[PDB]
RNA sequence: UUUUUUUUUUUUUUUUUUUUUUUUUUUUUUUUUU
């Protein structure tokens, strides 16, 4: 929501008149948008232990369970949580795993690799929706001439 | 403009790419103030940790009939850096985040279910700070908890790894932390399972596994050092007493 | 107090005080001491047993020779250890290929050099990196070693501690290498260990007479650094560039942000020892000294100067008290044949005149001035003491005899163009296969797909007849064309561009060298390339009959040449034939050939005709400016001509550039590499317009691009059609300069390019000879999902640095090419003395400017020699006409502009003159 | 062969924001293929 709102916003055009500034009304001089450098998107994972703590800490098998985008019922019973942010340039913006159930590192890397396929589709969807909204506004303004 | 990593394989302080800083720790330093205590020195870091409890709760509201309540408090002094801090750090969101992360880390390791209707309090004082402070906090908490005779499943060790272009550097200091992105890890025992993973700046997706492996090996060495110190202290304690 | 940790590794403490702008802070650092620092000598047999690999798992290499240079008794077989002042002052001797073959540089010396002068540190690091079987430099880490580390004694300056550390390092080498009878010599010009000064060591060499001349050699004093900083902070002192002209050497101007106009500096003493383009610190002068002792008074004086600049006709003056930065690069100059003494075989003092006319004279010490009387030399400037009237310098390198083809090198150094061959490290990045690199026959072969994980996207377009047209002297190929007819009646076109970015990777030495040289420099006889021969000339050029990787763009342009389909992809093709302009014209005009390839070529010709008609509809700024092509080959100054094929590929390249610009801007709206050409002012236009409506009686409209083009087209003369090109080239010198930039800097209205009336533009088609095209290729490869972009092209600061660098190198290359062609024209006209005509383009009150149409070199004839008794001259600006009587036959004759006079060329003593 | 059943305690929440800071600069003419 924050990224889409930032990419949808426009601010009024202004000019500097000597020492002070002038803020033009919107019905006069066509407000202008902001500059966006990249589009980050977050994904959250939830972890469950189907065994006891002794098996998790001293066991050889790794039988922990990971799901994506838990509901309210699921996230009230989870043992751990992980959030990762990524962009379309294959950059890890941030990773947060602040305690919880200990997890093997290969599983965490697999989670990080699964998040990228989701973020690509989300980015494309946002861009398409913004383009369609802009076209609708332009068409209505043309029809109102 | 400085030579962070020279063509001869040397860093600014003279270390190589896979070497730890000087590691010194002490146990039972404040017998009259707490049940367990430790003093940690990692490079130029200086931390005091005190463990109070298990004990009767202060208020009847903070009582649980199935397990104990665990609290962590972190105090960062105004003189811990070269430049004096303008205001206090007590109520910053960063400090609250650190405290919550530590509590959630150590909830799963301490056997809180064998101390019902009690509270355990951890108070931490940071006197000097020179990079990689989160791992030092983890190591100090582990040592102080073991010194207090509180049941747990295994050790947890903290470590920091920086990525300089294509070169991973182990156990970075303040100069390196201001010039590259870093990763902080918390490792359980001698396994590959992570209790904490913290990345705060940008890192390429195809360069993270190598950093993780380097950090895991470093944390295993840190665990070895802590175990050796603990065994030596126990031997001295039991030899005469 | 040090502690032993684990493996002979010790740690100490390092404490010092840092002084910021008024603040004091103490810094504490930890310092580790090791015992695995190798001596890096190939004769040692015990150090190779202590080395460890680095992060990339590479063992250290041993560089220093086991049989070094042998001097006379009693030293023999020596090594050299350097000193800080020797490195700082004598860097030219170290780079000399005739001395200093085996050199050791301690760590403290390198640190001090880096602190005091970064470029010298960079050059020293380059010397260390490029070690071979001729020169060998190493760096020894004496501070990190536990055998050579010393601790600062109480009450001792830092210089003493550093000198003691250097001597300890020299001793450690002296005893370490003894079993191999190798000695160490400490070279330092200040005041066991064999210690010799720079002069003493040179005299021991077997070729001292060949290199002894390269040894490095009342104005008010400058203010102290603390005083200058205090004055700058309080607002008392000001900083800016200084510009000095060659006509007057006793006056200069400095521009300051707080003032609307430059502040004048007048006086031989008011100007301290300063050059042109220096960064200086100025201080205002009292009102009693303006041209017609406390901070508060000086602020009041600054306010007075600010209020007196607007209207009062009194110019505030200033003086120089400090020099911030100095250019002082290597300068090309020639000996002055007036200070030489024939009756003197001893060392004498001579003077050298620099090619740059804005710089003063430099005194040079030598003893073989007779052999350099007629030659060009390279020198460097050392210092300008207060007592001396001229700066002092030393000889560096000898270019060659004056007027020789090779020596006249000089323009490359003066225009700052790199021409030395590539190093071994750059050539390492090239493919190991060399000329045996061939693309796979099948793109899906298991080995082909395994070796190229991205080969699953590369298309196969080897199924079309592809032709390329380039000048006969061209070798590197960047373009290729094809055509075919669709059944529905639409015309399909495709432009093939070489894929440089496949073999060039960001973060490599090859990439760094390519990015340093902004563009390739082309000369009529020689050529300087941005890329190595092996890659660009052979492996990357789209040669016919062989497979070559390329980037492909396809369009579906109708009979009216309207875009309906545009697509970009990376594919594999194979060129069929290569052509030239005249050969292609004879091919298309050859009627007996009825093959489909010529039909495709003529379809491309008609499509380009339609495209250029559309462009002229948008804007008709078409130019015809000869470059004065010269090719003598004396066991004939011609004019370059535009042919149909020249205008054919031009439209296709323009379309590709526009399409790539639009695509990359849509993909990356903040870091897209684009080019622009702003609308120019009117002063240079209005002066020409006034002159034309005075004499020629024409007018040029500045309404728009089409209006200006129509105005240029209006000026027609039935007698001399060459007058049209005269006003075209005259207007060609009035507009602004096109500059590269990144799309995140300016707004979209500022993206317009005036020359072609295009709202957005970029450079894409020639990645071999331009780095901007390489950047555009990387952007367009990242704009399709083929590969993610790198890091350097997603940051505004790095893009700005790249833009500045490429703009500077483009301008320098243009200047160098113009200088070379002008020099060749002058040489070909000096040897052959005949009669050559000319045209008048400018009238002066005491001269006439005459431009030769067949040569393109303007000439000025001074009235002092043009007309006898110059007081009788009469010129008026009403008709731009001067009245005089010629020397040969006295008669009142008037001179106009655009007239015809006969001009010849004489020798230059220190140029054109009336015939 | 009568006769023999032992099992402890507790009640209705500590009070005042986002800012969370270190290693040093430059210079005068469009477009394409070269």
């Amino acid at each position: 929501a924050v990224m889409a709102g930032l990419m949808h916003f426009k601010k009024p055009d202004i000019t500097v008149h000597g020492e002070q500034i002038i803020v033009h009304p919107v019905n006069e001089r066509e407000p202008v948008p902001l500059g966006i450098l990249h589009i980050p998107i977050c994904v959250t994972f939830s972890f469950f232990n189907p065994q006891d703590t002794e098996e998790n800490i001293k066991g050889e098998t790794n039988s922990e369970i990971s799901i994506i985008d838990a509901t309210l019922k699921e996230e009230l019973l989870r043992d751990g949580v992980l959030t990762v942010t990524l962009n379309k340039n294959r950059e890890v913006v941030q990773v947060s795993k602040a305690g919880g159930l200990p997890m093997d590192a290969l599983t965490l890397m697999k989670c990080c690799h699964e998040a990228y396929s989701i973020i690509e589709k989300i980015t494309d969807q946002i861009l398409q929706l913004l383009k369609e909204d802009s076209e609708k506004r332009n068409k209505y303004a043309a029809m109102l001439t | 403009r400085l030579e962070i990593y020279s063509p001869e394989g040397l860093r600014l302080d003279g270390r190589r790419w896979n070497e730890l800083r000087r590691f010194e720790s002490s146990i039972n330093t404040h017998p009259h103030a707490a049940d367990g205590s430790s003093y940690m020195e990692q490079g130029n870091n200086k931390i005091i940790t005190l463990v109070k409890g298990p004990k009767e709760p202060r208020l009847k509201s903070q009582m649980d009939t199935s397990k104990a309540l665990l609290n962590v408090s972190v105090n960062i002094t105004k003189f811990s850096k070269f430049e004096r801090s303008k205001s206090s750090h007590k109520n910053e969101r960063r400090v609250l985040e650190i405290q919550t992360s530590l509590v959630r880390m150590f909830e799963k390791n301490v056997m809180l279910n064998i101390y019902p209707r009690t509270v355990i309090d951890i108070e931490i004082h940071v006197l000097e700070q020179d990079g990689g402070i989160m791992g030092s906090l983890i190591n100090g908490i582990t040592l102080a908890l073991i010194d207090a005779g509180i049941s747990m499943f295994d050790y947890i060790s903290g470590i920091s790894v920086g990525l300089y272009d294509t070169t991973p550097l182990l156990d970075t200091n303040s100069l390196e932390e201001n010039a590259m992105s870093t990763v902080t890890l918390g490792v359980v025992g001698k396994s590959e399972k992570l209790s904490l993973l913290l990345v705060e700046d940008k890192i390429p997706l195809d360069r993270l596994e190598n950093v993780l492996a380097i950090g895991i090996a470093g944390a295993h060495r840190v665990r070895d050092l802590m175990d050796e110190e603990l065994r030596k202290h126990a031997q001295k304690r039991v030899s005469n007493a | 107090r040090r502690k032993r940790l684990a493996d002979g590794l010790s740690v100490t403490q390092k404490v010092f005080v840092r002084s910021r702008n008024g603040g004091a802070t103490k810094i504490v650092r930890e310092h580790y001491l090791r015992s695995d620092i190798p001596c890096l000598s190939r004769s040692c047999t015990k150090c190779p047993q202590i080395v460890v690999p680095d992060a990339q798992n590479e063992l250290p290499k041993f560089i220093l020779s086991d049989s070094p240079l042998e001097l006379s008794a009693p030293i023999g077989k020596h090594y050299v250890v350097l000193d800080t002042n020797v490195v700082l002052q004598a860097i030219d001797l170290l780079e000399n290929p005739n001395c200093f073959f085996d050199v050791i540089v301690p760590q403290i010396v390198l640190d001090e050099v880096r602190n005091k002068s970064y470029p010298v540190y960079t050059r020293l690091r380059t010397l260390c990196r490029d070690s071979d079987d001729h020169k060998r430099f190493i760096v020894f880490h004496n501070e990190f070693s536990e055998h050579t580390f010393v601790e600062r004694l109480p009450n001792e300056t830092i210089n003493d501690r550093n000198d003691r550390a250097i001597r300890k390092t020299c001793q450690w080498y002296s005893e370490h290498l003894k079993p191999y009878d190798i000695n160490v010599v400490l070279v330092t010009n200040d005041r066991n260990i064999i210690t010799k000064s720079l002069v003493q060591y040179i005299e021991l060499l077997p070729n001292a007479d060949d290199i002894r001349d390269s040894i490095p050699q009342t104005f008010p004093e400058y203010y102290s650094t603390a005083r200058v900083m205090g004055g700058l902070k309080n607002g008392v002192l000001y900083q800016g560039n200084i510009q000095i002209s060659e006509y007057n050497f006793l006056e200069g101007s400095v521009s300051l942000p707080r003032f609307s106009k430059p502040v004048l500096i007048v006086g031989q003493k008011n100007l301290n020892r300063a050059f042109n383009g220096d960064q200086v610190i100025v201080e205002l002068l009292p009102q009693s000294e303006w041209k017609a002792i406390s901070d508060k008074q000086r602020r009041l004086l600054a306010k007075d100067a600010m209020i007196a600049q607007r209207s009062k006709k009194i110019q505030p003056t200033a003086k120089v008290v400090y020099i911030q930065r100095r250019s002082w690069r290597q300068y090309v100059g020639q000996l002055a044949p007036s200070s030489v003494d024939p009756q003197s075989s001893s060392t004498q003092n001579v003077f050298v005149i620099l090619m740059d006319k804005c710089l003063p004279k430099v005194r040079i010490r030598t003893r073989r001035a007779a052999e350099l009387l007629d030659k060009r030399i390279v020198i460097s400037i050392d210092s300008w003491p207060t007592t001396h009237k001229y700066p002092l310098g030393h000889f560096v390198r000898d270019l060659g005899t004056i007027e020789s083809a090779q020596a006249e090198e000089a323009l490359l150094l003066e225009h700052d163009v790199e021409y030395r061959p590539f190093s071994k490290k750059v050539l390492e990045c090239l493919p190991a296969e060399g000329h045996d690199w061939k693309a796979p026959t099948k793109l899906d072969d298991p080995e082909a797909v395994s070796k190229d994980p991205l080969l699953t996207k590369r298309k196969d377009l080897r199924d079309k007849l592809i032709c390329s047209i380039d000048p006969p002297g061209c070798v590197d190929i960047d373009d290729a064309l094809h055509a075919k007819k669709l059944p529905n009646g639409n015309w399909e076109v495709g432009v093939h561009i070489a894929d440089v970015t496949h073999f060039v990777k960001p973060g490599t030495a090859l990439d760094a060298e390519g990015a340093a040289r902004g563009t390739s420099v082309y000369l009529v006889d020689k050529r300087i390339d941005m890329l190595p021969m092996l890659l660009g000339t052979d492996l990357c050029s789209l040669k016919p009959y062989v497979d070559r990787f390329a980037f492909s763009v396809i369009w579906e342009l109708d009979d009216s040449a309207n875009i309906v389909n545009v697509n970009f992809m990376k594919s594999v093709i194979r060129s069929r034939e290569a052509f030239s302009y005249e050969q292609a014209q004879l091919r298309i005009d050859d009627k007996t050939q009825n093959d489909e390839l010529t039909m495709g070529m003529r379809a491309l010709l008609k499509l380009s005709v339609k495209l250029k008609q559309k462009r002229l509809e948008a804007g008709a700024l078409n130019l015809a400016s000869p470059e004065v092509k010269v090719h003598m080959d004396s066991e004939e100054v011609e004019i370059k001509k535009l042919l149909a094929t020249n205008s054919l590929v031009e439209e296709f390249m323009l379309l590709a550039n526009i399409s790539v610009a639009r695509k990359i801007y849509d993909a990356f709206p903040q870091t897209a590499m684009l080019r622009r050409h702003a609308a120019p002012p009117s002063t240079n236009f209005e002066i020409l317009n006034e002159m034309l409506n005075t004499r020629k009686n024409m007018s040029i409209s500045l309404e728009s691009s089409k209006a200006l083009a129509d105005s240029l087209d209006r000026c027609v003369d039935p007698e001399d059609p060459y007058f049209n090109t005269l006003v075209r080239i005259m207007s060609t010198r009035c507009m602004m300069a096109a500059q590269y930039f990144y799309s995140g800097a300016y707004s979209y209205p500022d993206f317009r390019h005036y020359g072609l009336a295009v709202d957005i533009y970029t450079h894409f088609t020639s990645p071999i000879r331009r780095y901007c095209d390489v950047v555009a290729h990387r952007q367009l490869a990242g704009a399709i999902g083929y590969e993610p972009l790198s890091l350097t092209h997603r940051d505004k600061n790095k893009m700005d640095m790249i833009c500045r660098n490429i703009n500077r190198k483009h301008r320098n290359a243009q200047f160098a090419g113009r200088a070379s062609i002008e020099y060749y024209v002058g040489q070909v006209m000096r040897n052959n003395e005949s009669t050559e005509t000319g045209y008048v383009i400018k009238v002066f009150n005491n001269g006439i400017v005459v431009l030769v149409p067949k040569f393109g070199v303007e000439g000025l004839i001074r009235l002092d020699n043009l007309t006898e008794d110059p007081n009788s001259a009469a010129f008026d600006e009403v008709e731009y006409k001067l009245t005089f009587v010629p020397t040969n036959s006295d008669k009142p004759r008037d001179v106009y502009v655009f007239d015809k006079v006969e001009v010849q060329v004489r020798s230059v003593m220190d140029e054109l003159l009336l015939k």
